[PDB]
């Protein structure tokens, strides 16, 4: 494992981790996706030519910051389109290892062991459909990336808030890691009134 | 001052009471530490962070951003068309 | 056991209680700083404002300016909703029978 | 000059809250400028609402606050200003109130010039009015709510209910002067949001 | 509240745990100190006192010895108080 | 079976003969002042000296009363140099009294014969110490000390005493015996020979 | 709502405190024992020994007492012979 | 500045005066046999008895040597009844040695007057303690016991001794002083008064 390889596996992950959730919750009509084989289970990806264009930047950029190890998190926020209030929040605490730059030694962990972990993480992601409340209102989503404060803000990008959910429940699921990056999830959802 | 501490027995009672008070103050502080602890970590998971350490970035142009624009527009188009159609109908007395 | 040994014991006890009190204080000193360096990283937090639910509860009038205003807003949205349908129905019936 | 009684302190502090809250509502544009009228209080010109509905609500809250002040059970008064649509907290004025529960076990009034208390209150109200020089224009339709922190062992009056703290995020803070009647001490501060 | 106090209780319980654990370790070490040291058969005056008869074979024997010493003393004086004068 | 009162009597009796044996064997009184008696399956020596008999009887009777009351912790025979007061030998009998026996409703199960067999072994060990204990080389006397619970009322002719410890000593530990109500341990501390 | 996952804790917390309390009083008793014995001169015979000078004021004074008593026995035995030999 | 060798001389000197004052104040020897001298800002009495002077110097001199080597752990002044050998009082001084002081690259920072003031307090506390101690009503002598590391080679004119415990004692922890290299704590155990 290298510092660039990890920066590819994890960056690639979110691409599938995001697509799936968008379907899991129904941010976009199922009739707008297209199943494709990956990892060890069948995943669903988008087919919209704008949604794909957006996710490309966020993941391409996420990847780039994965190499500099300046990335701390990635959050998928789901909010009411009219009101603007958040109802569901997905956070992935990204943990990097800056020493990976100072190696000489490709790291011992096998890529199969890594892929098996990644498979599990996705498992919960979809295994969390009969827990996670249903969105009885028109919602959208945004991608929030927590970074170091001295990091240079790329073109077309800008700082934002945490997009809190006022009264919510944080429910941890599982996680995984390569050698240089340890990603751990959980999903927070608005508390039923 | 302390030379007057020839009153060992009376002094011990005072030191005793001081021990008790210092014990109370200690426990109250320990729990306050808990509250601070619980709150801090129970919020860090909800998305909280350190301004001096963490910064939140995103795409100025994004799904939510766009969806917010074609809500705005629609309610503008709708308002307009009602006026437009209204006009046409008014034309024809 | 004697009245004499009592005086000696008192001197001894006071010295011991003095060492205890001094230990407890240097201990309160430690707690107080960590409590501060704790409430400190808390001031650096995005979210602000903390409360102890141990001795403090938060009250308000259930009927208040914000609650009344959020209501009216839904109420206004509902009227707007009911109007859109009314117009839609007039149109889809306007057109079904040639009025248009 | 006749000292400060417990009931007297509660009357003075309550009044400070009535006028301070009015000034905040007027200055932050929570209600239309024309719905306030000018009056003289503490030697200053202050704006107070003429809106019948607002008046009823403030009075209800102020009256209850005066009760809890007498009982020394109130710990804070917070003025929450939020985006009516998204519910986001945009501004939050927090007033820490320290009641001396011993002022009831007092034989005679406490010793503090009536003039000294008034000069202190005037100094805080003066600071509240001066915030117009740095607080941001609110660019969305907002409303406000008055939260009152109290002691846990307190019978919650009808018409009242428990609620969240409505904390603010990504805010800026400014602490104003405090004032005290030796019986009730009042700290004042404003947390607000600066346009990035 | 429930979830709040729950967070504080799991912290309070966890702290008491480390203490209980540390105390047992201390208690054990003190025990290893008491058993390892030289002073083993100590006297506890809060639970024990030692009694005897005020008049006993030893007090009687000591008194007899003093009286015999005196008697022998006086006799020695008498004898030399007779030899001197025969001159 | 044995009762609290029976146990106290059995133990007091052991002390009466044991103390006589120690006094004879250690030459604390001339041998011609003792006579032989058949006791404990053996032939034991007991004094004929009036003053000693009265003193021993006073101590043994009081011991018996304290044994019944379960407040005695030890009986110590202190042998000392008359002139200097130096302790030269010290027989220590640790005594454990079962305070619950006061609340017994039925005599305990241990037979009096098994108890007497244990006592005979101890008495025989006491007499066996004559082959090695050193001859006392100065005139000595003895005193009997009784360690008791702290709250015992001190009878008229009794008073508090120091423990009369011995220094530069060697010890011989003997077997214990028990009635199940009173357990008695025995040992003697004596001066290391010189030379 | 989980106001019970906090009720079980109010029980587990009182447990440790009740235990910690006993562990503390126990520790106290042990320390008091160790401290009194320390004040009495206790030590660990494997890491410490006690030395003194063979001839010291106490052994000297004791020796003189022994010589005073042997001198006393001596005079008595001698005087004894004289009186006997002299008729 | 305080050096290892200087700490040793200070401590040794303290013991010479401390021992002398205990002897005078407990009446071990006649007031008339001591002489007044000033030290540590106190008027102190020291023996004029030539034999005692010789014995004390022998011990203090050996103690200085062991203090320098950091192999001494206690000095105990044992007071006993000369006739009977009974131990009546034990004045104990624990000694804590900083074994790393041997590798110092410079004297330690502590004023000579600061140490003399701490010493003054140790000695006056002893004086203030005597007032409450049981009177010695018999003729006594004393011996100096030194606790050391078990592996210490024993000098000519020295031998192992037992600890001379007083188990039937009352005890009082008194004052301490430190030179930053040697710390001395004082305490006293004495026979529990009888009757």
């Amino acid at each position: 494992i290298t510092l660039r390889g990890s920066a590819e596996i994890v960056a690639e992950f979110f691409s599938f981790g995001i697509n799936s959730i968008l379907y899991q919750r129904g941010i976009y009509p199922s009739e707008t996706f297209t199943r494709v084989q990956k990892y060890g289970l069948t995943l669903l990806v988008t087919t919209d030519l704008e949604l794909i264009k957006y996710l490309n930047n966020v993941v391409e950029q996420l990847k780039d910051w994965l190499y500099k190890c300046s990335v701390q998190k990635l959050v998928v926020v789901i909010s009411n389109i009219e009101s603007g209030e958040v109802l569901e929040r997905w956070q992935f605490d990204i943990e990097c290892d800056k020493t990976a730059k100072d190696d000489s030694a490709p790291r011992e962990k096998s890529q199969k062991a890594i892929q098996d972990e990644i498979r599990s993480v996705i498992a919960q992601i979809t295994a969390t459909v009969t827990f996670l409340p249903l969105l009885e209102v028109s919602c959208s989503f945004d991608l929030l990336i927590y970074t170091d404060k001295d990091l240079v803000v790329p073109e077309k990008w800008e700082e934002s808030g945490p997009q809190f959910i006022t009264n919510s429940e944080e429910v941890r699921l599982r996680s995984f890691t390569t050698t240089i990056h340890k990603v751990n999830s959980m999903v927070a959802y608005k508390i039923p009134v | 001052a302390e030379q007057s501490f020839l009153f060992s027995r009376e002094e011990a009672d005072t030191l005793r009471l001081k021990v008790e008070e210092l014990e109370g103050e200690r426990s109250r502080l320990e729990e306050e530490k808990r509250m601070l602890e619980a709150q801090l970590e129970r919020r860090a998971l909800q998305g909280d962070y350190d301004q001096s350490r963490t910064k939140v970035l995103h795409m100025s142009l994004n799904p939510t951003s766009v969806a917010r624009q074609r809500l705005r527009e629609d309610h503008s188009q709708l308002q307009a068309e009602c006026e437009r159609l209204r006009g046409l109908l008014r034309a024809m007395e």
